[PDB]
């Protein structure tokens, strides 16, 4: 990457970044089949299988609760549009049409009555064990069975389900991310594939599943007999490898600081601005930005990087009366504003101070620095381009 | 880096108790966290990945809870196996950082240390170095402060301490302070005192010896 | 289903050392692998990761520039090439497996192998008696000073006397040498009647010695 400092304005510009723009949401509806547990009873007394059966029955009882708690949250940013999706799939019609679509195959595309298409996935392993292997030997209504191997298989097969309940119970129906028990690695792989974009975008998302899980989330539909229904909204990064640049600034004092700080990515030649820090997130030299939280700015805005006194675009630099000393760290360096008259020093991690800095603005690189210190507070240099 | 702050550093509880250790990240780490159980001399054992998800083989007494920056780990019924050191770890981004650790000690009723002082051996004196040993035996809890005073004059930086692991039966600790100087330096002052303060003592207890 | 580390030992500062980690029981080629180290007494510290294929390797700022992680999926082995070793790098080094793609929780660890970067060289311990002091019972012991490296093994009456024994963890002094004390509490009515001998052993030094501790 190239990072160049602007003596005027006391800002920086790190160019050479490559976009990964979240342009849409893919919807993956899951059916976690449990296998009609509550029809099985434990009359043998205390037993290991009886502990595991109560755990599963207590789990969906609590899951039926958490759905009930957040349906009552209806009074009347991408999640608020995502529960609207969850509204249409919660009906008994869609659930049945979804379960019917998955009777034959473990995964298929189901066309919703609302004119949309979601991916339907079936995780049957729990119900398959509860019906074929479990309910056969416990059919006596006595759980103190001889095969201890069955109780340990019960613990292994129901773990994914128990964790999903814990996941939805703690976050009250909507997780902040796609976890390993919401979707496995393989289930994630099939979903991103099914997305409507080309091979390059599929390749990058498959190489960066951790960003897919990060920006994706999940909503709980509810229990329908022995079927935990929940939807997972996966991000669709439909535009990649476009130019991006970050311009972070310190107050230059005589006193002004640059208000159009933050991330900028081009999409189809139209430059777009990401003011908030959580809109964009970086992995190496790639910038994952939220398209929805984006502001289309005119391309004349790159004039703030040659001379701000250019009346082709109002660069909207802001002014303050009381000068404030600050340090805004950039990815490939640091800009230190030291206008109040304090001791300001560049340092290293095993040599100590390298040079004392003057009163004002001065840009530093990691090539000849590792820290920057004012007073007793020290700022460790790093590539925190994810900082605003 | 993301700084992982665990609390408390030490937690003392008994069998059957519920126990909550909290982890705190300097930045938001969504739900990417892990809780490890490490026993002395053994590799860490993963307990719960993500925020709340349980690993295969982990008992159900272990519970996770957290989103963003503040996470907890609650052991609902302490078994004798559960007493170890617990760590949290973020994996939001590299470098992957761990917490300070939380030592889950068993609680027992307070015991004051039995203090003993040991003059430097004659063989060690013939070699030219004099190390005086102070011994705090079977006390609870581990918090203890040992100060050396030579000729009623306090010493600093010339001693180093060492602590046992919690006894399997006593559930107590023992501590050993070893003040070290040369024979020539040893032979210019007469009283050598070991001042001990610990919450099992009403007042600091001092144990000393006059050489000769 | 196990990982096994190898290559740890004692070296001088500035030297080099190669740790290897043998993987078995799982599809090693699929998993992203890590090295995590723990200094004596201290907590855990991740150092390096390497992806399933090897295109992406990352290191902590401490070992960055000196250590190099590599893998050979053909022999199911993980490597770490340590150069410019300082005394801070003294630690137990575990290789660990990443849980899932993007989720680097460590679900499988190895035994760990001990690496000791110290400028001192092999030397046996000087054993000095801790003559009994006291009431009701009495305390004695053996100070085992100035040895390198760890460990020493202290017995009492050749393993016959075990109750009340407290062998403290070693402390490495400013000298760069380890030193400990091993104490025991005995009844007083028996100090003259019963004899007490500590049997120290330091295998890197082959310093096998017994010293009888007596009332002064």
């Amino acid at each position: 990457l190239k990072e160049s400092y602007l003596e005027e304005s006391c800002s920086t510009i790190t160019e050479g970044y490559l976009s990964v723009l979240r342009t849409g949401w893919y919807t993956n509806v899951f059916t976690l089949e449990v296998g009609d547990v509550e029809n099985l009873t434990c009359t043998d007394g205390p037993s290991l299988i009886k502990t595991e059966l109560d755990l599963t029955k207590s789990a969906l009882r609590e899951l039926k609760t958490v759905s009930a708690d957040q349906l009552a949250r209806e009074e009347q940013a991408a999640v608020t549009a995502g529960i609207a999706i969850a509204k249409t799939i919660r009906l008994e019609s869609e659930v049945n049409a979804i379960k019917g679509a998955l009777k034959t195959t473990n995964e298929a595309v189901s066309t919703l009555g609302n004119g949309v298409r979601v991916l339907a996935t079936a995780v049957r392993e729990l119900k398959e064990f509860v019906s074929k292997n479990l309910t056969s030997a416990i059919n006596k209504n006595k759980c103190d069975i001889a095969d201890l191997k069955m109780a340990v298989s019960f613990s292994q097969f129901n773990r994914r389900f128990l964790n999903v309940v814990r996941q939805f119970s703690d976050n009250a129906g909507i997780t902040p991310a796609i976890s390993l028990d919401l979707m496995t690695d393989a289930e994630l792989a099939r979903a991103v594939s099914y997305m409507p974009t080309s091979a390059g975008q599929i390749k990058l998302m498959l190489e960066n599943r951790a960003m897919v899980r990060r920006k994706g989330f999940g909503i709980l539909i509810g229990v329908y007999g022995s079927s935990v229904i929940y939807m997972v909204q996966l991000p669709i990064f439909g535009v990649i490898d476009t130019p991006c640049w970050i311009i972070k600034a310190a107050p230059s004092c005589s006193c002004l600081l640059r208000e159009d700080q933050g991330w900028y990515c081009k999409n189809a030649g139209s430059t777009v601005y990401y003011p908030n820090d959580k809109d964009c997130e970086t992995r190496g030299d790639h910038v994952f930005c939220d398209t929805a939280a984006g502001i289309n700015v005119a391309e004349q805005s790159r004039e703030c990087n040659i001379n701000i006194s250019t009346t082709n675009y109002p660069c909207k630099v802001s002014t303050g009366r009381h000068p404030i000393s600050m340090v805004a760290l950039s990815p490939l360096g640091a800009l230190v504003a030291c206008y109040k008259g304090v001791s300001c020093s560049i340092g290293s991690n095993r040599v100590g101070i390298i040079k004392q800095l003057p009163k004002g603005c001065s840009y530093i690189t990691n090539q000849d620095a590792d820290t920057v210190t004012i007073d007793n507070t020290v700022y460790q240099l790093s590539k925190v381009e994810g900082e605003q | 880096d993301i700084q992982m702050t665990q609390s408390p550093s030490t937690l003392s509880a008994s069998v059957g108790d519920r126990v909550t250790i909290t982890c705190r990240a300097s930045q938001t780490i969504t739900i990417w966290l892990a809780w490890y159980q490490q026993k002395p001399g053994k590799a860490p054992k993963l307990l719960i990945y993500d925020a709340v998800s349980l690993e295969s083989g982990v008992p159900s007494r272990f519970r996770g809870s957290g989103s963003g920056t503040d996470f907890t780990l609650t052991i609902s019924s302490l078994q004798p196996d559960d007493f170890a050191t617990y760590y949290c770890q973020q994996y939001n981004n590299y470098p992957y950082t761990f917490g300070q650790g939380t030592k889950l000690e068993i609680k027992r009723t307070v015991a004051a240390p039995s203090v003993f002082i040991f003059p430097p051996s004659d063989e060690q004196l013939k070699s030219g170095t004099a190390s005086v040993v102070c011994l705090l035996n079977n006390f609870y809890p581990r918090e203890a402060k040992v100060q050396w005073k030579v000729d009623n004059a306090l010493q600093s930086g010339n001693s180093q301490e060492s602590v046992t692991e919690q006894d399997s039966k006593d559930s107590t600790y023992s501590l050993s302070s070893t003040l070290t100087l040369s024979k020539a330096d040893y032979e210019k002052h007469k009283v050598y005192a070991c001042e001990v303060t610990h919450q099992g003592l009403s007042s600091p207890v001092t144990k000393s010896f006059n050489r000769g | 289903v196990q990982l096994v580390e190898s290559g740890g030992g004692v070296v001088q500062p500035g030297r080099s050392l190669r740790l290897s980690c043998a993987a078995s029981g799982f599809t090693f080629t699929t998993y992203t692998m890590h090295w995590v180290r723990q200094a004596p007494g201290k907590g855990l510290e991740w150092v390096a990761l390497i992806s399933s294929d090897g295109n992406n390797k990352y290191y902590a700022d401490s070992v960055k520039g000196r250590f190099t992680i590599s893998r050979d999926n053909s022999k199911n082995t993980l490597y770490l090439q340590m150069s410019s070793l300082r005394a801070e790098d003294t630690a137990v080094y575990y290789c660990a497996r990443g849980y899932y793609s993007g989720g680097d929780a460590f679900d499988v660890w190895g035994q760990g192998t001990m690496v000791t970067v110290s400028s001192a060289s092999t030397k046996g311990p000087s054993v000095f008696p801790l003559a009994p002091s006291s009431g009701g019972t009495a305390a004695l012991g053996c100070l085992v000073k100035d040895y390198f490296p760890e460990p020493v093994t202290v017995s009492w009456n050749s393993g016959a006397l075990t109750s009340g024994v407290h062998t403290f963890p070693a402390v490495l002094q400013s000298s760069g040498l380890y030193s400990l004390s091993s104490v025991v509490t005995v009844p007083s009515s028996s100090l003259g009647t019963q004899t007490y001998i500590c049997n120290v052993n330091h295998k890197p030094s082959n310093t096998k010695v017994d010293k009888k501790v007596e009332p002064k």
